[PDB]
RNA sequence: GAGUCGUCUCGGGCGAGAGCCCAUAUCGACCCCGAGGCUUGCUACCUCGCUGUCGGCUCUUCCCAUCCUGGCCCUGCAGC
RNA sequence: UAGAAGCAGCCAUCCUUUAAAGAGUGCGUAACAGCUCACCCGUCGAGGUCCGGGGCCCCGAAAAUGGACGGGGCUCAAGC
């Protein structure tokens, strides 16, 4: 598994919480994941720290910014998570 | 062996002579092909190298008016052991003066036939011994006469798409008869906004009388 | 929102001679990239990363890389 | 060590081809019979995108490449097995004796091998047929895989090293498996 | 004579080393060390 | 001549000076260039020492010929310039015993235990030319394969190779 | 091999022992002693050496006609240069040299039997021939 | 007895050369590297308030680098 | 030298003509022949063949009352 713009959570990571989605694929070893301020969510690398994917995917650009990623992310409805 | 070295000096070649054949010098040896090459010096012409740099009539078409090259063309006709004959020899005299000069090129044995191969009817000129026995298993009836021994009548030995035995080949080999060619076959010639192909090149003029 | 591929350059000195690397990761800090040579080269060479000189990171672009391997890989990333 | 990122490849399945896919395990079916095999290797998910099958793991390595090909070629034996089967034709040669090659049941049994007094006998697997006619044999089959060890089975019953390997030669050996082997 | 027979049984090398039946032409021992093989056993002619 | 187990080593000391000790042996190698002048071509291969040893005369002898030999059949002497560098000059220390058991020793701890010469050695170190083979490119190939041939006789090993130097 | 055919070996200007003649036979269709009268005339050279030569005959009309695998090139020189024997050690004992204008020469009669082109390479093809020795 | 392993046993590499042509079926110099502890020697660690010598006999266990037996490969393996 | 005809061996190893051609790679005769290669235009239409350092794991690696990394057992580790 794991694509781009496929929905996730983790256990881990910087809070945790918490949802977050993978935004480009770094290597093949390591994954960046961001996501919205209003979770409390920030840019950060991670090479699975339990990242499981959700059911939901939307569509992100390959190489993106929380205003395009912010805006599939809140009509999908998960922002608030 | 140098690139646009060895095209160039092709280059310069193909401008020079009105006529540009691709010939299969694979058949060959060698002992015919070599001395093909010589002859063609002989007769006017000389025939060459290059392997994509043969592909490269395009550049000499290029250069000039024509229609000759990979691009307007219909397909280029080059296949392996192609070689490149430029000569002021005319394409039927060509194809012609391939065909006859050759030396000379048995059937070999387990090989498949280009075409169908024939013996002729006459006296071997060869004295009798296990040699009559040898024709008959071929399929070649034969007899003894004037005390040489002789072939019975004309017949197809083998088929064309058929393979040749290896006893048919060494007895046809022994009688001297070669059905086979191993001068150089033409793939197509080029002259003068035309491409000329192997069933347009050979003419039986003698066939065409015959025919009416 | 960057990724960008990092040409490390760099020698290592293992038994009194001189091996060259250029190490391409990519990351998104030079400090990912760092942490990563340390570790690779450590790893395999058999050699401590105090015995690791780093002459040079550049970033360069990650649409494009100057081995084969490292291109080929960054093509879908 | 050859290295992509999807590391991916791709097994055209023509129309008479039906392929079906439960996790790592294939079974494959076309107008005749089926056949199943799992493929094992860690890592490795078969699945079919539309009227294509891929074999993928994210991870290049060397072995990966080469099991992920073999997959490949499995495919490949099933989809020339289950449309019209494979065919390796066999010789009995013999040296001195009259060497009897019959089918009696689900076991082939070849007699006076070397003027022996004893049956050898060598095992026919549930997918295959074997036909003597004369003394060309032809082993006849849905797979490749089964066909290919039944005929081998029936060589390795003639197997002969306790004399002289140039002047005994007497058994059923391999003219045709699909194309001719061989020359020395 | 010769050549289904004699292909299995003849045409094939033979291992310097540990004496082990290869193929007809494979470059390196299968196993007892990258030895270059030789072929055959022959003593047909 | 007793196996090579003290000739592997550099850890022991020198006695070499030839002049300066009552009794020295004589030598194996008589031959250490062949062929033509070294200045008649262009190309350098070595042979290059990894190891610290003591290479045996009789090692050099034996490694030497079925080098030379090999070179001189196939290419001929007409041809390459090939010089083992070394001459061993570190002389070599023996202990006597022998059989002759029961109530015998042979022996003896001490009462002179110091040496009677076996021979002679060199003295390799790291990146020494053990050998140094001149040739041309054609040449190149019988070269390499005699330099193979001689590491094996080397006292322990090579791990810096068959060395193109290349003719600087 | 060679085979022991119709090709066979016979020394300079002799004939007729019973065992190579004999047995290998040259018929005119007659016995030899027809072959006999021809090869020791042509040969003739004050020595014997072994010259290739081939015979044809199918037990038939049985007629001969023979080559001199002799003659080729290397007798050619031999007259030119003056000097009988070839030399028994090549490049190492050069025993003559020929000058350009005597290579010219066996060249222009030997076209025929060559393939030799223009007259440069039959005299290059005569040449290397020349440095041979043994 | 332990340690050691020059010697001893066995094993490996290189392959000069011979074997009808053919290094490597077989035979194998020069030289080089290992394993064992079964011969000898070195050692003096243990024992001189005595662990009784050899050989044999009798009785039993173990090791394989295997003489046969079994299953095998090569061959200059025709058969035997 | 019987023969040495590319192919016991020694030495020269040159020159002509070009898909291309080594005074020839192996087989084959003991030695003309025959099978064949390097080689080459060439079809399939690519990312390819080299060589050379390094880490690590494999072979090399057989022993004597029971074998053992302390033991168990461990294999994306409880290893390196």
């Amino acid at each position: 598994a794991i694509d781009v713009g496929r929905i996730a959570v983790v256990i881990a990571g910087r809070r945790a919480g918490q949802k977050v989605v993978v935004v480009d694929i770094i290597d093949k070893n390591f994954v960046l994941v961001t996501g919205a301020g209003l979770n409390k969510v920030k840019r950060r690398r991670m090479n699975i720290k339990h990242i499981e994917p959700l059911p939901q995917k939307i569509d992100i650009p390959r190489g993106a910014s929380d205003e395009e990623v912010r805006a599939a992310l809140e009509k999908a409805g998960i922002s608030l998570a | 062996e140098w690139k646009k070295k060895e095209v160039e000096e092709l280059a310069n070649l193909i401008k020079s002579y009105p006529v540009v054949a691709l010939v299969d010098v694979s058949s060959m040896p060698a002992y015919p092909l070599s001395q093909m090459r010589r002859l063609i010096r002989e007769n006017n012409g000389l025939l060459r190298v290059s392997r994509n740099t043969l592909i490269e009539l395009a550049i000499k078409k290029v250069a000039q008016e024509l229609g000759k090259p990979e691009l307007e063309k219909l397909i280029n006709y080059i296949e392996g052991g192609a070689g490149i004959l430029v000569t002021t020899m005319n394409p039927f005299k060509l194809y012609k003066f391939l065909q006859q000069n050759r030396q000379p090129a048995p059937a070999k044995p387990g090989a498949k036939v280009p075409k169908d191969v024939v013996i002729p009817a006459g006296p071997t000129s060869l004295a009798p011994g296990p040699i009559v026995g040898q024709m008959q298993a071929m399929g070649i009836p034969a007899r003894i006469e004037r005390g040489k021994v002789t072939i019975q009548k004309d017949t197809v030995v083998l088929k064309a798409g058929e393979e040749i035995t290896p006893e048919l080949a060494n007895i046809l080999n022994a009688l001297g008869i070669q059905p086979l060619e191993v001068g150089l076959d033409l793939l197509a010639v080029y002259e003068d906004g035309i491409i000329y192909t192997p069933d347009v090149l050979a003419i039986d003029e003698s066939e065409y009388i015959n025919m009416l | 929102m960057k990724v960008k591929v990092f040409r490390v350059h760099g020698y290592f000195e293992k038994n009194g001679r001189k091996f060259k690397f250029t190490k391409e990761y990519r990351g998104i800090k030079e400090e990912d990239v760092k942490e990563l040579v340390y570790s690779d080269i450590g790893s395999k060479h058999k050699v401590k990363r105090n015995k690791i000189f780093i002459k040079e990171i550049k970033e360069i672009r990650p649409e494009e890389a100057e081995d084969i391997v490292v291109r080929r890989l960054s093509l879908e990333l | 060590m050859p290295v992509d990122a999807w590391i991916r490849e791709e097994v055209e399945i023509p129309e008479g081809v039906e392929v079906t896919v439960e996790g790592y395990k294939v079974k494959v079916k076309g107008p005749k019979g089926e056949l199943e095999r799992e493929f094992f290797w860690p890592g490795i998910q078969i699945f079919t995108e539309d009227g294509n099958v891929v074999i993928y793991k994210d991870f290049p390595r060397r072995k990966d490449v080469a099991i992920a090909r073999t997959f490949a070629a499995h495919i490949r034996n099933m989809i020339k097995g289950v449309t019209e089967g494979f065919t390796y034709k066999l010789k009995v040669v013999y040296s001195h004796f009259p060497i009897s090659v019959k089918v009696q049941g689900d076991e082939v049994i070849i007699e006076n091998f070397l003027g022996e007094k004893a049956p050898r006998k060598a095992k026919i697997l549930p997918g295959v047929t074997v036909k003597v006619r004369g003394q060309e044999i032809i082993v006849e089959g849905i797979d490749k895989e089964a066909v290919g060890q039944t005929a081998a089975n029936i060589e390795q019953a003639t197997r002969i090293t306790k004399w002289d390997r140039r002047i005994f030669q007497d058994g059923i050996y391999i003219v045709e498996k699909a194309g001719k082997p061989i020359t020395f | 004579r010769f050549p289904e027979a004699e292909a299995r049984i003849f045409k094939k090398y033979v291992c310097l080393r540990c004496g082990a039946t290869n193929p007809w032409g494979a470059k390196k021992c299968r196993k007892c060390g990258y030895k270059r093989l030789r072929p055959k056993a022959k003593e047909p002619r | 001549l007793r196996p090579a187990k003290i000739d592997r080593y550099v850890d022991k000391p020198a006695y070499t000076r030839r002049e300066y000790i009552r009794g020295a042996p004589g030598p194996k190698i008589t031959i250490f260039d062949m062929g033509n002048p070294a200045g008649d071509f262009e190309f350098e291969v070595s042979l290059h020492t990894a190891e610290p040893v003591q290479i045996r005369q009789n090692a050099l002898e034996a490694a030497r010929q079925q080098v030379n030999r090999y070179l001189q059949k196939n290419v001929g002497r007409s041809n390459y310039h090939f010089k083992i560098r070394v001459y061993p000059f570190q002389v070599l220390r023996e202990n006597p015993m022998a059989t002759g058991r029961k109530a015998d020793r042979y022996g003896n701890g001490m009462r002179r235990p110091f040496g009677k010469p076996i021979g002679l050695a060199a003295r390799l170190k790291k990146d020494q030319k053990i050998l140094s083979i001149r040739v041309n490119r054609q040449h190149l190939k019988f070269a390499i394969e005699g330099a193979r041939r001689a590491a094996m006789k080397f006292p322990c090993k090579c791990y810096y190779r068959i060395y193109d130097k290349e003719g600087n | 091999m060679p085979k022991q055919v119709v090709e066979v070996l016979v020394e300079g200007g002799k004939a007729t022992p019973g065992p190579p003649l004999g047995p290998a036979i040259g018929p005119l269709g007659l016995n030899v002693k027809q072959v006999v009268d021809k090869i020791n005339e042509a040969t003739k050279d004050f020595a014997g050496m072994q010259v290739p030569v081939k015979i044809i005959v199918d037990p038939v009309t049985k007629q001969f006609e023979i080559e001199v695998g002799v003659p080729p090139t290397s007798q050619l020189i031999k007259k030119e240069l003056g000097l009988e024997k070839g030399s028994g050690e090549p490049k190492h004992n050069i025993v003559g040299n020929l000058t350009m204008e005597q290579v010219i020469k066996i060249a222009k009669m030997k076209k025929d039997q060559m393939l030799a082109l223009t007259l440069k390479a039959a005299a290059k093809e005569v040449i290397g021939t020349a440095l041979s020795m043994g």
